[PDB]
RNA sequence: AGGGGAUCGAAGAUGAUCAGAUACCGUCGUAGUCUUAACCAUAAACUAUGCCGACUAGGGAUCGGGUGGUGUUUUUCUUAUGACCCACUCGGCACCUUACGAGAAAUCAAAGUCUUUGGGUUCUGGGGGGAGUAUGGUCGCAAGGCUGAAACUUAAAGGAAUUG
């Protein structure tokens, strides 16, 4: 089966961005996807993206910016206990300096810097660097 | 020696071993 | 199809070419052909892929032999589009 | 004893390329050797290992010597030459010469917070040569280079003050571990950041600008 | 941006169309590669002309952009272009290579025929290929006269063209030289068929 | 690829049972879990063993080198097992007696 | 087994390169011309050089040759490349009618151009290969 | 030992385990795929007749037929003489029918 | 990148490919600078003025350097009718 | 356990050869082979490539489905089927080039999207041997299978490629 759509989508992104396609298509297209992408937009790893409504399921067209390096997804959505964020981001992203860890939470879908300001953690989805 | 025969070798060795332990019920 | 395609607006050639499923929107490419039999002056809305030996409204004229894809319209018959 | 072939050779003799960045800026194919000595005076020049390496013959064998040479400074440029010549000295010579062609700069970063001059890597990089991954993996200040002796000496000549490594795979084959730690170094300017997001103008190269001064009459 | 002047003269189209530049490439058709305006039935592809000549100007614009002209190494191996390249050599003084390239001519700073281009021109990336694949080792563009069958690996500014050969090769070189001269040179006007001649290029009776 | 092993947020058991039952091919772990040290290994899983020199042997060594090694068959006290101990240094089985 | 050596063929190649003039077909002349210019130690070698030079001259009469195209041989094209036997007419004019163009080409001409000369062919696609 | 070939036995691809053919010379059972299936279209009469036969014969033009031995060879059997001919690593990629 | 208060550390601030935005490295022997001369009215190619376009080695070796340079030119006004939005 | 047994044909006889050779070859030729009713349950049962899932590159072909061509020919006048050509398409089976991607490499468009490490799942392996043995189950008419040890032993066993 097609399991984690988010992953299965971000995989296409990661393939697209690897070759230098200026865009990608993403079949299934969720809230999470869009709130994940929305996050990439707010930092700037991603251009426009255009959610098609198949009178049906979803479908997205992303515009890549040549800025994504990796559009990570961590797989069993591990629960994170606020301090353990530091151990995830340390182990996933290059450097204390720059990068983001896209985590769903009580607050919605933040990145790990926004989630530290708020003082609210939860599950992880993926990351970007 | 050739491994198929080294297999066949230890097949007889078992079938002799079966007669030995069967001689004491 | 390399690097930059602007994938929201394909050329209609591609849409017509690609699978009826494998486009931006799954739109079927079948129609409800309004067939007229030689007998009665009345028009049956024959779906082009019937799957059935399609009779008329009452008289047993037999309109369309259901083949695999589109049905072969039985004998010298006439039809409107959709 | 100079006399250059290659536009760029003549061009550096004229003194219109300053040193060195411009070469890298326009990825200029530095096939000649003299160039890098002229521009970079502080190239030292350290032989890692020298295996004997023998071809087998109708009778006996052919002992060549693959001398591995990390060339560098503490500025932020490093070289890696391997050369197999039958005489050993000549091999180190030709190794040093090759290492000064392959010479390559290193994005040196922080650690975390800028404060003082950078002397770790920016990011976690990796190399992969044969079956060695060198990963490294920027330190915090003063923690030291933490490395296989081979990787360390490469990272002394870089001027990376502090970095953790995860030299992984058969790191005992040194040619490869260096080639790995060379590529992981190469990767740096090559990995993007949000500090590059800001777009540049794309300058004209010295070749395009100083056309007349390059080439023969 | 543009002058809105160069829209291809009605005669020059007739010149291109005379050489069958757009009645070529055939069945075989690479997927890069949008220089088709329609395809004629059975063993034919029809090349979009406007796309060619905008690039023939673009190429020239780049060829002009190198200040030192004795530098743009044109190359040809496959015989039908050999003479045309040497004509392009004569008008715009830019050392080229007819026939055999010699590998290690852009690389390998010892060879007798060591060039060092700051632009390369090629007729058949099927054949001259080597020189193209070589040029990648030393950071040079590669203007090429690609048909819609040939590979454009390590190629920038691929002029669409018919490479059955014979006429179309020499014609398209001549239209380059033309627009390289018009873009900085003697000729100040797009008009006047002038002389020169297209037939100066072309393949000869051996 | 999924990479063999399970990845569920509720897998755990199919990890923790798998790693119990692969470990068993780790020869470090097997000796520790099965008490080869205690049940075998002449010394009782112990640094040392006092044992009475039953005889001074000369053991002709394996190949490349060639030397009779001057050893001692022992009888380990505690277990009553018999082993063969080497005697290091020039002669010194002379000192062993 | 008279195949002339490298030095023979190397010199004689470099001899005719620098001195196409001062080489009259016949041997004894070219022999004395060789001992003048190039500084041969031997007698036989010098005679053997002269022997190849001649064979190069005698080929030169029957057209040019590969590896032997220096200055005068370049010019002995070259005129012909410059002033070609062709062309009368243009050539590549609309000599017979006004171009037998195809339907697809006529349609292409109409899109880009406005009014050009045409002679619409039938476009017989044809059976078999 | 890695793969010499990608095909190996060749026809067999998408096809469990096909039937075999006894070879000609050795009578060595080989799959009808691994088989080296040469065609020997030989004349019924050898070239150095043929005149002699047609001289003594009744009729003109004649049947003069050709026997159609579709041979097979057990690769080994084939190598020992026949079309096989041990090619170079790079040359082994070529499927082109030889000569012609 | 920026130490203390600006003071831009780290030289070699790189050519980023015009097509991909991907970085062109110091040893991208494959990278390029296409320079294109500016046009003026009635002939004239304006000596010493270029619209520069770097290409990455990636797009160049694939073959996607062709159409990316078109689209690059097309957007930046050196062409018409060449690169299409849809295909 | 039945039926049949043509030829080959484990066993055997037997004719040569070689220092010898119950080994090829030679000649014959029960068991089988073939089949039917039971079992057995393993094979280089090998694509030595688990299954599903997505996405990355072109080339041309290749076939089983399906579209369009005032295309060509069939010719019984328009034909209409058929059969191609050409372009593109869902499904299948495999090649070419560069690899910028993988890979120890051979190679691989999957064995890619992996130290820039996380789509889902099942299984297997942890130096070589000892050993697929000992034992104990368990299954089998049995052969044997499945399951599966250590003590002891040893510095290599491999793999791929390079030159000889
Ligand atoms: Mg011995
Ligand atoms: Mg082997
Ligand atoms: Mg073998
Ligand atoms: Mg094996
Ligand atoms: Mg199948
Ligand atoms: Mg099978
Ligand atoms: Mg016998
Ligand atoms: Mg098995
Ligand atoms: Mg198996
Ligand atoms: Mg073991
Ligand atoms: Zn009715
Ligand atoms: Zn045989």
């Amino acid at each position: 089966t097609r399991t984690s759509v988010l992953a299965d989508a971000l995989n296409a992104i990661n393939n697209a961005e690897k070759t230098g396609k200026r865009q990608v298509l993403i079949r299934p297209s969720s809230k999470v996807i869009i709130k994940f992408l929305q996050v990439m937009q707010k930092h700037g790893y991603i251009g426009e993206f255009e959610y098609i409504d198949d009178h049906r399921s979803g479908k997205i067209v992303v515009q890549l910016n040549g800025r994504l390096n990796k559009c990570g997804v961590i797989s069993p959505r591990f629960n994170v206990k606020i301090a353990d964020v530091e151990k995830w981001t340390a182990n996933l992203l290059p450097a204390r300096q720059f990068g983001y860890v896209i985590l769903t939470t009580s607050a919605g879908i933040m990145d790990h810097e926004e989630a530290h300001r708020k003082h609210v953690s939860g599950k992880i989805l993926g990351f970007v660097y | 020696m050739r491994a198929k025969w080294r297999k066949k070798r230890t097949r007889r060795l078992k079938r002799k071993r079966r007669k030995v332990r069967a001689r004491s019920k | 199809m390399v690097l930059v395609q602007d994938l929201l607006h394909p050329t209609a050639a591609s849409e017509a070419r690609k699978h009826k499923l494998k486009t931006l929107v799954q739109s079927p490419r079948s129609h409800f052909l309004d067939v007229k039999c030689p007998g009665c002056l009345n028009i049956t809305t024959v779906f082009s892929h019937a799957q059935t030996a399609v009779t008329c409204e009452s008289c047993s004229t037999v309109l369309c032999t259901p083949t695999g894809g589109k049905a072969k319209l039985s004998e010298g018959t006439s039809f409107r589009r959709k | 004893g100079w006399v250059p072939v290659t536009k760029l050779g003549r061009l550096v003799k004229a003194g219109k390329i300053s040193s060195i960045e411009e070469i890298f800026l326009h990825s200029l194919p530095v096939k000649e050797f003299q160039i890098i000595d002229q521009l970079l005076p502080n190239l030292k020049d350290e032989v890692m290992n020298i295996k004997p390496v023998q071809k087998q013959t109708r009778a006996g064998q052919r002992t060549r010597f693959k001398a591995v040479v990390v060339v560098g400074d503490s500025n932020g440029h490093v070289g890696l030459g391997i050369k197999t010549a039958k005489e050993v000295a000549g091999a180190i010579r030709a190794g040093i010469i090759i290492a000064k062609l392959s010479v390559i700069p290193i994005r040196r970063g922080y650690w975390g917070t800028n404060l003082g001059q950078p002397h770790s890597l920016a990011t976690k990089t990796s190399g992969k040569c044969g079956s060695v991954s060198v990963r490294l993996i920027p330190a915090p200040r003063g923690s030291g280079i933490v490395a296989s002796p081979a990787v360390k000496k490469l990272m002394q000549l870089a001027g990376v003050e502090d970095v953790y490594t995860s030299s992984t795979g058969s790191t005992r084959t040194l040619e490869n571990t260096l080639k790995a730690a060379f590529v992981a170094i190469g990767n740096t300017y090559g990995f993007l950041t949000p500090n590059l997001w800001e777009v540049q103008a794309l300058t004209p190269s010295p070749m395009d600008v100083y056309a007349d001064y390059a080439t023969a009459s | 941006s543009l002058p809105s002047t160069f829209d291809l003269t009605s005669e020059d189209a007739q010149l291109l169309l005379a050489a069958r530049v757009h009645l070529g490439a055939k069945n075989v058709q690479v997927h890069q590669e949008p220089y088709v305006y329609k395809a004629r039935p059975d063993g034919v592809n029809v090349i979009n002309v406007g796309k060619t000549w905008e690039k023939i100007v673009l190429a020239a614009r780049i060829i002009a952009a190198i200040p030192n002209p004795e530098d743009v190494v044109a190359i040809s191996s496959r015989t039908y272009g050999q003479r045309a390249v040497l004509k392009y050599a004569a008008h715009t003084g830019a050392t080229p290579i007819a026939g055999r390239f010699t590998p290690g001519s852009f690389t390998n700073y010892i060879t007798r025929s060591f060039k060092e281009p700051r632009l390369v021109i090629v007729t058949d990336p099927r054949s001259d290929a080597q020189a193209i694949k070589e040029s990648s080792y030393v950071n040079i563009p590669v203007i090429a006269l690609t048909d819609l069958d040939s590979p454009s690996e390590y190629v920038d500014v691929a002029i669409p063209c018919n490479n059955r050969g014979k006429h179309s090769i020499g014609l398209i070189w001549y239209l380059l030289a033309r627009e390289v001269l018009r873009l900085r040179g003697a000729l100040p006007d797009r008009t006047q068929p002038w002389a020169i001649m297209p037939d100066l290029y072309f393949y000869r009776n051996p | 690829m999924g990479k063999g092993k399970p990845r569920g947020l509720n897998s755990a058991r199919k990890l923790r049972v798998h790693r119990r039952n692969n470990r068993w091919a780790e020869t470090t772990y097997k000796k520790r879990l099965l008490g080869t040290a205690f049940k075998s290994s002449p010394f009782g899983g112990s640094s040392h063993a006092k044992g009475i020199v039953l005889e001074k042997i000369g053991i002709e060594s394996k190949q490349p080198n060639s030397a009779i090694r001057k050893c001692v068959r022992v009888q380990l006290i505690k277990n009553g097992k018999k082993v063969t101990a080497f005697v290091p240094n020039d002669g010194c089985l002379n000192f062993v007696d | 087994g008279r195949v002339r050596t490298k030095t023979v063929k190397r010199a004689s190649k470099a001899l005719i390169e620098k001195y196409y003039p001062k080489l009259t077909m016949d041997f004894q002349t070219n022999k004395r011309l060789c001992d003048e210019i190039a500084t041969i130690q031997s007698k036989r070698l010098r005679n053997k050089i002269a022997g190849y030079t001649t064979h190069l001259m005698k080929r030169i009469q029957k057209g040019p040759v590969r590896g032997i195209s220096f200055k005068l041989q370049e010019e002995e094209r070259e005129r012909k490349d410059q002033y070609v036997p062709d062309v009368s007419a243009l050539d590549l004019s609309h000599s017979n009618d006004v171009l037998n163009v195809d339907t697809q080409t006529a349609e292409l001409v109409n899109s880009l151009g406005l009014k050009l000369p045409l002679s619409v062919s039938s476009v017989s696609a044809v059976r078999d290969r | 030992m890695p793969k010499k070939r990608a095909s190996n036995g060749r026809n067999k691809k998408g096809r469990g385990h096909v039937k075999p053919v006894r070879c000609v010379n050795c009578s060595r059972s080989v799959p009808k795929d691994k088989a080296i299936k040469r065609m020997a279209i030989r004349n019924i009469v050898e070239a150095a007749a043929i005149r002699d036969l047609s001289e003594a014969s009744v009729y003109a033009e004649y049947a003069l037929p050709k026997t159609y031995n579709k041979l097979h060879y057990c690769i080994s059997c084939a190598i020992h003489a026949r079309i096989v001919r041990v090619r170079s690593r790079t040359d082994r990629r070529i499927r082109a029918p030889p000569q012609r | 990148m920026e130490n203390d208060k600006g003071q831009l550390v780290e030289l070699y601030v790189p050519r980023k490919c015009s097509a991909t935005n991907r970085i062109i490295k110091a040893k991208d022997h494959s990278s390029v600078q296409i320079n294109i001369a500016q046009v003026d009215e009635e002939g004239r190619a304006i000596p010493g003025e270029y619209v520069t376009y770097a290409l990455s080695g990636y797009i160049r070796a694939r073959g996607e350097a062709d159409d990316s340079l078109n689209r690059l030119a097309q957007q930046d006004g050196l062409l018409k009718n060449v690169w299409s939005y849809s295909r």
